[PDB]
RNA sequence: AAAGUUGCUGCAGUUAAAAAGCUCGUAGUUGGAUCUCUCUCGGCCGAAGCGUUUACUUUGAAAAAAUUAGAGUGUUCAAAGCAGGCCGCCUGGAUACCGCAGCUAGGAAUAAUGGAAUAGGACCGCGGUUCUAUUUUGUUGGU
RNA sequence: CGGGGAAUCAGGGUUCGAUUCCGGAGAGGGAGCCUGAGAAACGGCUACCACAUCCAAGGAAGGCAGCAGGCGCGCAAAUUA
């Protein structure tokens, strides 16, 4: 049923599935109600959360993770993880005896929920702090735009 | 190769003027090349001068008067906030009455003073006394 | 200078601050445009043909007059080839060369000259492959030269 | 030349990490085999019993016999050789009498004029050569 | 350390406070109780330091211990008990009252008022909640519960309180146009009308306050206390009216004071 | 510290310490000229998309004291201290600095960056297909 | 141990910050607990390791990087008020 991979049941905690409905209505159609909200701060719930079918608790949008705290950017350069990505935040460090610059780096370990698809390497990703989720991942994929030179 | 066409300008300026020349013929022209004559002209160090349009990067020819000592360019354009102006002209102009740090600011080409009045600073292209 | 001749030449075309189709042109820049057409069905390259238009059709700058320049007048009907003129000739250079270098094991002079033109031909192949001309599979080998000629 | 460019601070701060430690006053000071051989261990002064007395000579276009005295410092047993400043001042020393060394002081070099030595008593049984020469006190044994 | 701490060092203590260096290594060291560490000014340092009743702090505690001092209506023999902004100070036995305001410095002035007005003070409204059965609660700046407020009342709202029986009495909107007092960071002491508060989401909004000689200057909403409706306080002011002058018009203001008398 | 003998400011390398036989040759560093705000709902305005994103610059908030600079004050002067002064009263216990990074709101010169050329590019209207209106079919079954 | 900070000072820098303020760590070395809101506490307890005190030889007690003071170490540092 491309959901049911684990060796528990994966559901929604919040959503209920054994509601006691008529004939009718069985045979209208069936389709779970599903559980999701804003990660209010200008982001917009993308429609792959709303109308999708993956179970995910440590989504933003349809999980139990909250969004506070600092809100970041990096591009993807790895994503052989399952459902984590490694994203680069590249900057320049200013050593002030050269009045000069360095370009350093920082690898990030964030959670991409299922509800992106289409992440390629060198894309954009919008990040957004959370509690902590594993032991080195903070972070929480908001939002991904392409890289600009791609069509 | 020929990088920085700014110092190559104030390069060929001052060596022409050093030599007692009355006018230089500096190539290829560039917009803050103007602007950096501009300001020099509008303090009285270069006479007039005017742009010469080939189809190209164009030629501007200069007629020199005599009271420029030494123009320079400050190579890379370091970051200047507006503290770091008094630093910056005790490190480079010999007193405090004659020569100017310009300035690429947000409010355009200036110099230090003009810099000061407007209340804002940017990145260092030369100096001229 | 040059990039390996150590000598720094100036010879080199100066084109006129005139911009404007000269008025005894009496030819059209459609008439230029077929001009181009025979021309590159003769397997000509678009130096050339820019030489004998200018030789004998009094054609000054091919720009000037049709407003484009002759490898997009050769690219909108098709009529260009896959890779461009300056590599073709590299490689050309490149295999006359080599072919050389096999009749002729001693010229350590043309085994220099050999090193010289293929690192000409990676340098512009980087710039092709950069601006998507080459596709980026694209590699000279030795043994893959004279099937490109 | 060098370079000026903007973004390379970690490139001058590499170079100019290595050619600190080419400067032989800063190799001193922070490899450290200078303060592991010196047989002060780093300090000012150190104190020793005497071993022997000995007479060195000096340089060759001003010859004369400087006495010196042969000492085991305490603290990490190594021998040294110490300058008496006069001849009267060496009848106040005997063998195994503790003794306060100082450096002689051009800051770790020799003399100019008695080669190979580095070092003067300053004080002998917990008294002064200066308070013993000039009558001030008087040492015991 | 292995638990929480009962002494404050004398150079640690807060500033405003007015302690000196050679007195002793140790400051007062505010309890427990309805205000801040960092915002309050204990009842030992009020009654010997500023209104100089007291020599040491034994006769601190001799006052205090005589039943003597209310903080707003209670009888308080702590002799460190934090009392901070807006409290009301009485002294029944020589008739005094005060409240703990600011000067336009950052410190609390010795401020007399009138024995009815001791009668209430205004508490800053920081948190609405209902509780079990529907009950509403408000939570103040002092650590005052209120069930059953105005349905109106929100939070950075100011109620004008009843220290007799501790019932909301009145209350004032956060409104662009209305008094207030700063009570936190760099503008400590200022006293103006609101013009303008913008809001960053997921940040700390910023209130821009208008002085009486026309002098503007920004906060946190954190440090903004509404005092007074529109334009008059509901408490009396100081000598200054939370106008902070500089330092050349307060040494004109001195040198014009020494010239006047003397 | 003199010391520009560690040199970013700011050093040197013919003959004194020191530049590679010569050419090709990753990365990094550096790179010619050029381009002058609006749409909806609510009282001329507020919310919204921002305008390619930056780097840069400025503003605002926020940011222990002590120390440092510095205001006042005859510790007998001073180093200090935080006091004191006037015939109960009158006053002080200022102010500045507080790199970088992070929040805030502006600026658009400089330097990157992107936006249509196999056109499945904009702006309009005519549209056809699929999903989709939460309500204007009193209460409702509704194809 | 880190900072606040100190010396120098045209400016950039260079050297110092064990040390009275703030934060951390430790109580001879390790480890494990009890009680308590709070400790992996040592002017609490229980072992082992290293030292070490008394003894009638069976047993018992220990922890000054607290204030003084002593020995040792050393060039190097105060009164058992």
């Amino acid at each position: 049923a491309d959901i049911q991979t684990e060796r528990a049941y994966q559901k929604q905690p919040t959503i209920f599935q054994n509601k006691k409905r008529v004939l009718l209505g069985e045979t209208g159609k069936e389709k779970l109600p599903r559980y999701y909200k804003n990660i209010g701060l200008g982001f917009k719930t993308p429609k792959e959360a709303i109308e999708g079918t993956y179970i995910d608790k440590k989504c933003p949008f349809t999980g139990n993770v909250s969004i506070r705290g600092r809100i970041l950017s990096g591009v993807v350069t790895k994503m052989k993880m399952q459902r984590t990505i490694v994203i680069r935040r590249d900057y320049l460090h200013y050593i002030r005896k050269y009045n000069r610059f360095e370009k350093r780096h920082k690898n990030m370990s964030v959670h991409l929920s299922p509800c992106f698809r289409d992440v390629q390497i060198g894309d954009i990703v919008t990040v957004g702090e959370c509690r902590p989720l594993s032991k080195t991942v903070r972070f929480n994929v908001l939002k991904v735009t392409k890289a600009a030179g791609t069509k | 190769v020929r990088m920085n066409v700014l110092a190559d300008a104030l390069k060929s300026i001052n060596n022409a003027e050093k030599r007692g020349k009355r006018q230089v013929l500096i190539r290829p022209c560039s917009k803050v090349i103007v602007r950096f004559l501009t300001v020099m002209m509008k303090h009285g160090y270069i006479g007039e001068f005017e742009i010469i349009d080939d189809h190209r990067a164009g030629k501007i020819v200069v007629n020199l008067t005599g009271r420029l000592n030494k123009c320079g360019v400050i190579s890379p354009r370091f970051d200047v906030q507006l503290k770091d102006l008094e630093k910056w002209q005790n490190n480079l102009l010999p007193s405090r009455q004659f020569g100017f740090i310009v300035l690429t600011t947000s409010a355009g080409i200036m110099d230090h003073e003009e810099a000061r009045r407007k209340h804002t600073g940017g990145k260092i292209l030369g100096f001229f006394f | 200078g040059r990039m390996h001749a150590p000598g720094k030449g100036l010879s080199q075309s100066a084109l006129p601050y005139r911009r404007s189709v000269p008025t005894w042109l009496k030819l059209t820049s459609d008439d230029v445009k077929e001009q181009i057409y025979k021309l590159a069905k003769k397997g000509l390259t678009p130096s050339q043909i820019g030489v004998i238009l200018r030789d004998s059709h009094g054609v000054a700058q091919v720009r000037f007059v049709t407003g484009n320049k002759i490898l997009r007048i050769l690219k909108s009907k098709g009529l260009a080839p896959d890779l461009p003129e300056d590599l073709y000739h590299l490689i050309k250079k490149a295999v006359a060369v080599r072919k050389h270098l096999e009749r002729n094991r001693k010229d350590k002079d043309a085994k220099f000259r050999l090193i010289l033109i293929e690192s000409r031909i990676h340098r512009l192949a980087r710039y092709y492959k950069t601006k998507r001309v080459l596709p980026p599979n694209w590699k000279y080998e030795s043994s893959t030269a004279s099937a490109l000629v | 030349g060098k370079c000026r460019g903007l973004r390379t601070a970690r490139k001058l701060r590499s170079h100019r990490r290595d050619q600190k430690w080419h400067d032989k006053q800063y190799k001193k000071a922070h490899l450290g085999t200078a303060l592991k051989a010196n047989p002060f261990g780093g300090a000012s002064h150190a104190k020793g019993i005497v071993l022997e007395k000995v007479g060195v000579e000096a340089k060759q276009p001003n010859s004369a016999i400087r006495k010196c005295v042969r000492v085991q410092l305490i603290k990490n047993g190594k021998k040294i050789t110490a300058f008496v400043p006069n001849d009267g001042c060496l009848n106040f020393i005997e063998e195994n009498d503790e003794v306060l060394v100082a450096g002689f002081g051009r800051k770790g070099h020799a003399v100019g004029d008695i080669p190979g030595v580095r070092f003067k008593v300053v004080k002998v049984a917990n008294v002064s050569l200066l308070a013993l020469y000039k009558g001030k006190k008087e040492r015991p044994r | 350390a292995r638990g929480p701490k009962k002494h404050l060092k004398r150079v640690a203590a807060p500033k405003h406070w007015m302690l000196d260096k050679l007195t002793g290594v140790f400051a007062p060291r505010p309890s427990t109780g309805p205000h801040k560490l960092r915002e309050c000014l204990p009842l030992i340092i009020f009654l010997r330091n500023r209104l100089k009743y007291a020599l040491t702090g034994d006769e601190v505690k001799k006052i205090c211990m005589q039943r003597f001092i209310k903080i707003d209506g209670k009888v308080r023999t702590d002799i460190t008990y934090p009392a901070g902004f807006m409290d009301v100070i009485s002294i029944d036995k020589t008739g005094e009252n005060f409240r703990l305001i600011y000067d336009t410095k950052g410190r609390f002035a010795v401020h007399r008022i009138t024995p009815e007005e001791a009668k209430y003070k205004l508490c800053k409204v920081r948190k609405i909640f209902v509780g079990t059965k529907g009950i509403p609660h408000l939570v103040t700046h002092d650590a005052r519960t209120i069930r059953y407020p105005d349905p109106l009342i929100k939070v950075n709202d100011t109620i004008q309180i009843d220290l007799e029986t501790g019932k909301i009495t009145d209350f004032i909107k956060f409104d662009t146009g209305n008094l207030c007092m700063v009570t936190g960071g760099a503008n400590l002491g200022r006293i103006g009308v609101i013009t303008n508060r913008e809001r960053h989401p997921g940040s700390f909004d910023v209130v821009h306050v208008k002085d009486a000689n026309g002098n503007s200057f920004a906060t946190r909403l954190s440090n903004i206390f509404v005092i007074g409706k529109g334009n008059k306080p509901w408490i009396s002011l100081p000598r200054g009216k939370g106008i902070r002058l500089t330092i050349a018009e307060e040494r004109d203001k001195r040198l014009a004071a020494k010239q006047s008398s003397g």
